[PDB]
């Protein structure tokens, strides 16, 4: 029995992932963040929660 | 006369992982099924339901 | 007096929030700042944990608190209680 109310969902299906393609123009979705462009290795240092 | 744009080829979809996978053993594998007079209820939350 | 909920909506277990102990044998007491927020369906906690030499009032220095947890708990938070010579909070 499934319900939808207003509270954030806590039960969900698996989120299928693909491999990672670098140095090419691609479409992407990183944990819900979408866009297009070319991915390269960064020299930026993100904090553990960013 | 016109503009050009490099088009994307592949697509990248990436999610953290599959964790807290919902067992469902408590309802499909458990041997001690209750009868209709006292059917059991198991609550599912904070999990991945495949 | 009582010790039974007979329920469970959500449960989370991780590393202790308060028990970060270092810099003993000195005046460096660990000031443990927390920020608690209740937003649409989520309860957020931020914290830092910074040792200070002056223990009487806030140090008047500057730092930002980092995200600690973010729990999908859709409940009514209107009141709260702190559970605990006597520096207090
Ligand atoms: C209710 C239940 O879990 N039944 C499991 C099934 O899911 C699993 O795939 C199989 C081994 O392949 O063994 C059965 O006992
Ligand atoms: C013993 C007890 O209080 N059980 C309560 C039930 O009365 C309430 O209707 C339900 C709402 O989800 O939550 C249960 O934990
Ligand atoms: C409980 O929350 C609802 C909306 O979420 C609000 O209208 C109601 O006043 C709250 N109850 C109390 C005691 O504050």
């Amino acid at each position: 029995s499934f319900e939808l109310l207003h509270a954030p969902a806590t039960v969900c299906g698996p989120k299928k992932s693909t491999n990672l393609v670098k140095n090419k123009c691609v479409n992407f979705n990183f944990n819900g963040l979408t866009g297009t462009g070319v991915l390269t290795e960064s020299n930026k240092k993100f904090l553990p929660f960013q | 006369t016109s503009n050009f744009r490099v088009q994307p080829t592949e697509s990248i979809v990436r999610f953290p992982n599959i964790t807290n996978l919902c067992p469902f053993g408590e309802v499909f594998n458990a041997t001690r099924f209750a009868s209709v007079y006292a059917w059991n209820r198991k609550r599912i939350s904070n999990c991945v339901a495949d | 007096v009582y010790s039974s909920a007979n329920n469970c909506t959500f449960e989370y277990v991780s590393q202790p929030f308060l028990m970060d102990l270092e810099g003993k044998q000195g005046n460096f007491k660990n000031l443990r700042e927390f920020v608690f927020k209740n937003i649409d369906g989520y309860f957020k906690i931020y914290s830092k944990h910074t040792p200070i030499n002056l223990v009487r009032d806030l140090p008047q220095g500057f730092s930002a608190l980092e995200p600690l947890v973010d729990l999908p708990i859709g409940i009514n938070i209107t009141r709260f209680q702190t559970l605990l010579s006597s520096s207090g909070y």
